[PDB]
């Protein structure tokens, strides 16, 4: 399973923002407009328009995983082994062997 | 996205992670701040869901499958050619016997 | 101690609370989840280690940090939950199936609850579905969350807080815009009202040139806090990552029990087997043959 | 919530008067799409509401 | 076992009630004391 982890969002507030160029897993940026957005005190900028938002977002390894995780393999050329118990007249001899 | 290994690392602590999940994101249009986002359901878990009896009740030959290492013990299937030299000491002359 | 966006607060509509569920994971073969919600548990105030009360952030224009008892906590997805440990934004509860989990702080008649969707299905370990660990049975190998509360599933990064503004903080009279600091604490203001003028206030303070209240805003220098990296909260200009609380509740493997079905009549003939089946919950039964071709079957049987 | 009746009831101290009356109250959704709640976003549609 | 009249007797208080449900006692496996078996369902309310 993973984790959508989203960062978070900035504002530029009378300004413009650009999506930068990261490096994490399924990483997604993009940039809108103005917004006007609020948080608890009714206002969270000063200019109604021009004031952009940067949303971001991505994924990590849900903590769980450290259990509930598949691992992909592939196999090749099995070497078959074979313990063997032969015995002889008098003598028995427990021999493990490719 | 939205199938088995839509999410891979060579490691869980690997920091490289590489995945593909269809994730996008959308206009806020709520005036409160958030940031809405729709991605495709964990491949992991649809795998999960349809991923069917495991090997150990299907292999054929009556083969027990176990882990770490992989491997198939008790396994009857084929013949075993067997060149054995066995010591003269245990062999009794037919004088004797 | 944040205060998130809930999307299901008391009444119905989304409103900002204290205890926005972020992330719920259920991952444990016991039926107990784990919850991460915006408020601090075990911890008062000044963030002294105790179990019986809690903090959170009031809802006020000072939003300083308030505290309450563990008593008043509800935890519920379609019946009330047994609350199993508790340790920082983390809650562990073994809950009943629902397809929603809520949080709720009942201080007096205020019941400020979140509600969050969650399809929280009742699961089992091996081969035989059941309501309840049977008394008498096979012992497998199962995962459970761990109710030490000071284990460590994994972290959480946690940023400095961003600029939290306010307009309690601003006044307007005769056309013209004040700032009102709380008393005692400085103030960071910024404007734009032609040209962009930012500083710092501790007073009263007047200001010139602005006759709208929306063009200004004003907030407390709250560098004394830590927030995680939540989606409903507006980031720092510097981002970086200034902290790492640990994930409580690993799950860790243990052993449990599974009933052991009623053992099945074999009636034989030539080349062949009829098994009577009786099974009261769904049993698995997996058959297959010894030869090149597997032929592997596999039902779930209920009844006789 | 969804249920299949609905009661109404008083508690004068150790006296509860309670009358209940059959009435199929399922959960309904506006739009095209289920959810148990409303969402924070999406589309505004034309809804109907009793008035408070 | 399983079917009908599993259970049968001459009268409700009839002592010499004779059924063959096929009921087999297990070995206890937990410390505590208790007796654990298996038994087939009733096959009277397998007929109803």
């Amino acid at each position: 399973r993973f984790h959508t982890v989203i960062p978070s969002p900035q504002v530029k507030c009378c300004g413009s923002l650009e999506c930068k160029a990261s490096s994490k897993a399924d990483y997604t940026c993009r940039v809108f407009g103005g917004v006007y957005p609020f948080m608890w005190g009714g206002a969270q900028c000063f200019c109604d328009s021009e004031n952009t938002q940067l949303s971001e977002a991505y994924v990590e390894f849900a903590p769980d995983c450290t259990i509930d995780h598949a691992v992909a393999l592939k196999v090749h050329t099995a070497a078959l082994k074979v313990g063997l118990r032969i015995v002889y007249g008098n003598t028995t001899a427990h021999l493990d062997t490719f | 996205p939205g199938a088995f290994g839509d999410i891979q690392a060579s490691s869980l602590d690997a920091t490289d992670i590489v995945a593909r999940t269809d994730i996008r994101l959308l206009k806020p249009s709520v005036k409160n701040i958030h940031v809405p986002y729709t991605q495709a359901v964990s491949g992991y878990e649809m795998w999960k869901n349809n991923s069917g009896r495991p090997l150990q009740e299907t292999a054929p030959f009556g083969c027990k499958i176990e882990v770490e290492p992989l491997r198939a013990s008790n396994c009857a299937y084929g013949h075993i050619p067997i060149s054995i030299d066995i010591p003269d000491a245990a062999f009794v002359r037919s004088s004797e016997s | 101690p944040y205060l998130g966006f809930c999307p299901y607060c008391r009444h119905s509509a989304p409103c900002f609370s204290p205890i926005k569920i972020e992330n719920v994971w259920d991952e444990s073969d016991d039926g107990s989840i784990r919850i991460q919600v915006s408020a601090q548990f075990g911890y008062n105030q000044a963030g002294t280690a105790d179990v019986t009360k809690f903090r959170y952030m009031s809802f006020d224009h000072d939003h300083d940090i308030k505290e309450d008892s563990m008593d008043k906590i509800a935890i519920s997805t379609s019946g009330p939950c047994r609350r199993l440990g508790h340790k920082g934004y983390f809650l562990l509860a073994q809950c009943p199936p629902g397809d929603s989990v809520t949080v709720s702080i009942t201080s007096g008649a205020s019941e400020n609850s979140c509600t969050v969707e969650k399809k929280i299905r009742r699961k089992f370990v091996g081969r035989e579905e059941y309501l309840f660990p049977p008394v008498h049975g096979k012992l497998v190998k199962c995962h459970v969350y761990d109710h030490l509360k000071e284990t460590s599933a994994g972290y959480i990064t946690m940023h400095r807080p961003g600029p939290h503004a306010y307009k309690s903080y601003l006044e307007e009279a005769s056309g013209e815009v004040y700032i009102k600091p709380p008393s005692g604490k400085n103030v960071t203001y910024e404007c734009k009202c032609g040209d962009y003028s930012t500083g710092i206030v501790s007073t009263r303070t007047k200001m010139n040139g602005c006759t709208k209240a929306k063009q200004c805003i004003a907030y407390k220098s709250d560098q004394t806090k830590w927030v995680f990296n939540s989606p409903d909260l507006i980031r720092h200009t510097d981002h970086s990552v200034q902290g790492k609380l640990h994930i409580p509740f690993r799950l860790t493997p243990t052993v449990c029990p599974v009933p052991l079905a009623h053992t099945p009549t074999v009636t034989k003939w030539f080349k062949g087997i009829t098994l009577h089946l009786t099974a009261t919950r769904p049993t698995l039964l997996t058959t297959r043959k010894l030869g090149l071709r597997a032929d592997a079957t596999a039902e779930w049987i209920t009844g006789t």
